[PDB]
RNA sequence: GAACUUGAGUGCAGAAGAGGAGAGUGGAAUUCCACGUGUAGCGGUGAAAUGCGUAGAGAUGUGGAGGAACACCAGUGGCGAAGGCGACUCUCUGGUCUGUAACUGACGCUGAGGAGCGAAAGCGUGGGGAGCGAACAGGAUUAGAUACCCUGGUAGUCCACGCCGUAAACGAUGAGUGCUAAGUGUUAGGGGGUUUCCGCCCCUUAGUGCUGCAGCUAACGCAUUAAGCACUCCGCCUGGGGAGUACGGUCGCAAGACUGAAACUCAAAGGAAUUGACGGGGGCCCGCACAAGCGGUGGAGCAUGUGGUUUAAUUCGAAGCAACGCG
């Protein structure tokens, strides 16, 4: 995916001041997590380390724009019910009706309002680590099946599949 | 001891697909063979043999893998056990996820998927799903 | 090293034929090992309740000196 | 209800094994006893001493007594449900594995409660007692040394019967079944491929190791002997202390075992891995670091600074190296 064709949202995650001990003190280093969308189903997410804060934040970025991938969406919504799983974090993302937002928890939010998905319920049932659970949250939403595509692979119309 | 064959049967699918394999071989039975009848006319497997010999026949199953070698089947699970049978009502027959996997009850009508019990007004044992 | 009894197509190693016996034993009377003589794991065995029967009835010594 | 043979079992043909119980037998070594030869120490430690020895020790030769354990073989080798089992022979006896398809035809899996087994210590009765050795005594060490070390040494270790029923009883991994890349050793079989064979190579079961895909895991790692994918049954966990304690009950001769809380108290306890630091851990290297030398200080008189104390004030600052002839 080449990010510059899509219009990139950068959302700062979290910023968590880490610490390499050496002889006489403390190397401390800020270590930022950025999700970039184009909410138009594009999302990813970057970690970025640096002596500076915004420097962190400006790895991120790029780590993040490398990273995007594309987010199957039924209208407002995700094609099914999944249960995003990495580690120990591990994210249920259930599809909602129209209207109903976003129903999410912080760092899982900043992902589907990124990726552009209006109406979802979701719980983080593991750790709530958050690079984690955004890991869990793009391994789930990396495993959506598109009716249109299932369809092609099973050899039916979707008239046949939804039934 | 062997406690569940469709349970198993299920298994030695999931196995084989998770390493891509072309065929597996599974030891046949009446229930297992109309489960493999299904599969083959929902498009989740490529085709189904089956052979017969002195013992209990055996059933060779020819797994279906897209464009880019993609899985088309990418979970079974069991539903019924025989710890904890799982009925259900006409109803109640589910839907697996959200429609785009089906599930296999077995009826008096006969073993149908989710979608034609559902049609027939009919219920009963809830076998699998499939997606 | 190859087994001597498989190559002789020796079936039945006997405690009294101290000739042959002899050829396991150290200077001292130590029963050599397997992996010195590359006698096979099954005749070692067998060769090994020949040697005691024999230093039991004194055609092998325990000890020489 | 009637069939079927794959599960399970039986028959038949083979194979290995420290599997168990009983009864015998053998060689080495330690100790003790007797005797010959023989003389001044022997033993022990970081260094010593206690101890043993001229009453003839230790060393050395011959024979004898007795108890315990079985060098070499010996091998992430074998066998067993586990604990565990290692000299040889015989008696009794359990299980597993391989082939066969002659037979039965689902007869199977798990299993609360229950029963049996269960290292070592320990207990009761009676034997036995070399070595070892809790306790204990003495000699050292030490500030102390109710220890480590040394010289002795009781129970015990051994045997018969009975009791106890606990272990880091561990693979810290319940049992059964099936499925899911390979490579490589090794144990007991079967079949075959060129053969007298040997052997090499190939295949196949069933164990036992290492490496390693997929997959799993917090990570470490597991990985056809799963900690993967499944299904059946059983046991168990729900923060750390209090506590495996109290009460009750069952068991036991006793020691205690099993079952098993709460009040109260903390906001942690903990797993894996990472960075450094440290080690009376290892490796490598360097330095007036040591070593190889030379001349000093600490003693005396005095100069100076500091501390203490005395003063009306004895101005203030500096305090291991890195304050003290320093500002």
């Amino acid at each position: 995916i080449d990010p510059s064709k899509l219009e990139l949202e950068e959302r700062l995650v979290t910023v968590n001041r880490v610490a390499k001990v050496v002889k006489g003190g403390r190397r401390f280093r800020f270590a930022a997590l950025v999700v970039v969308g184009d909410k138009n189903g594009h999302v990813g997410f970057g970690t970025g380390k640096a002596q500076e804060v915004p420097e962190a934040i400006r790895k991120a970025v790029e780590d993040a724009k490398k990273n995007l991938i594309e987010v199957p969406m039924v209208g407002t919504t995700i094609p099914h019910e999944i249960i995003g799983r990495f580690g120990a974090g591990n994210i249920l993302l259930k599809p909602a009706s129209e209207g109903t937002g976003v129903i999410a928890g912080g760092p899982v939010r900043a992902v589907l309002e990124l990726a552009g998905v209006a109406d979802i319920l979701s719980k983080s049932l593991g750790s709530n680590t958050p690079i984690n659970m955004i890991r869990a949250t793009l391994q789930g939403l990396s495993e959506l099946k598109r009716a249109e595509d299932v369809a092609k692979l099973r050899g039916k119309s979707v008239e046949e599949l939804l039934g | 001891v062997m406690t569940d064959p469709i349970a198993d049967m299920l298994t030695r699918i999931r196995n084989a697909n998770m390493v891509r394999h072309e065929k597996l071989e599974i030891p046949a039975s009446k229930l297992k063979r109309e489960i493999a009848e299904i599969l083959k006319r929902e498009g989740f497997i490529r085709d189904v043999e089956f052979v017969e010999d002195s013992k209990q026949g055996i059933i060779r199953v020819f797994l279906k893998y897209g464009q880019n070698n993609e899985r088309v089947i990418t979970g079974l699970k069991r539903i019924s056990k025989p710890g904890l049978r799982v009925y259900a009502k006409s109803n109640e027959v589910p839907r697996v996820l959200n429609g785009l996997g089906i599930a296999i009850i077995s009826t008096s009508q006969g073993v149908l998927t989710d979608k034609e019990a559902r049609a027939k007004q009919a219920g009963g044992e809830v076998l699998a799903y499939v997606w | 090293k190859v087994c001597y009894f498989t190559s002789n197509g020796i079936t039945h190693i006997d405690y009294k034929d101290v000739d042959l016996l002899k050829k396991f034993v150290s200077e001292r009377g130590k029963i050599l090992p397997r992996r010195v003589t590359g006698t096979n794991a099954k005749y070692q065995r067998k060769l090994t309740a020949a040697i005691k029967r024999a230093r039991q009835m004194a055609l092998l010594p325990y000890v020489s000196g």
